[PDB]
């Protein structure tokens, strides 16, 4: 149940392949980020492979912009056993189920 | 229609002109009139009027 | 006319008038030029010194 859109205004769905994300400004202050997107480049998909991807630039077009899911995710780095951060990537997934 | 649609997509749907008639018709009636004037009244009418 | 009253044919003059506005007035004074990329990137200066 969602029904997300490339959140660029004109750009979509490239033909050329090379989905050019906008820049945005990251702390809610001090850095922008300048991403892109390269489209299918081992294969195509799996139809999970659709809903993932719907997902990744959900996390990375709404998410990093925002200034209340970063500090949710300060709040985890925080944790009194969270270091060398492959910890800490699997830390948020225990929150996340 | 000039619809929009993606690069690698497919054919829209489709769209032509269209043209009406008219019809007017010219047939149905005639402005008239009539007088009917006599035959002695050509004849005197042409010495009584000045 | 009996005889002359299924033998009729309609004979459409040539009068054919257009009545629908296809301008396009804005797009004809904008300057085009082609662009053969992906996307124009410029860059705008704002200041803070």
């Amino acid at each position: 149940p969602l029904v997300y859109t490339p959140a660029v205004r004109g750009g979509a769905n490239p033909a050329s392949g090379s989905y050019l994300l906008d820049p945005q400004y990251v702390n809610s202050g001090v850095d922008i980020l300048q991403a892109t997107y390269g489209y299918n480049i081992n294969g195509t998909a799996n139809a999970d492979q659709l809903l993932q991807r719907d997902a990744i630039l959900a996390i990375l077009e709404y998410a990093l912009k925002d200034t209340a899911f970063v500090n949710a995710i300060q709040a985890v780095a925080a944790g009194s056993g969270v270091t060398t951060p492959a910890s800490f990537v699997s830390a948020c997934v225990t929150k996340l189920t | 229609t000039a619809t929009g649609v993606a690069i690698t997509g497919s054919a829209p749907a489709a769209s032509m002109d269209a043209t009406l008639p008219a019809q007017l018709p010219i047939s149905a009636a005639s402005v008239q009139s009539t007088f009917t004037l006599n035959l002695k009244e050509i004849e005197e009418s042409k010495e009584q009027v000045t | 006319a009996k005889l002359n009253l299924a033998v009729l044919n309609n004979v459409f003059s040539e009068l054919l008038t257009q009545e629908i506005n296809r301008s396009a007035t804005f797009l004809g004074l904008l300057s085009k030029y082609p662009e053969r990329k992906s996307n124009i990137q410029w860059g705008v200066g704002m200041g803070g010194t």
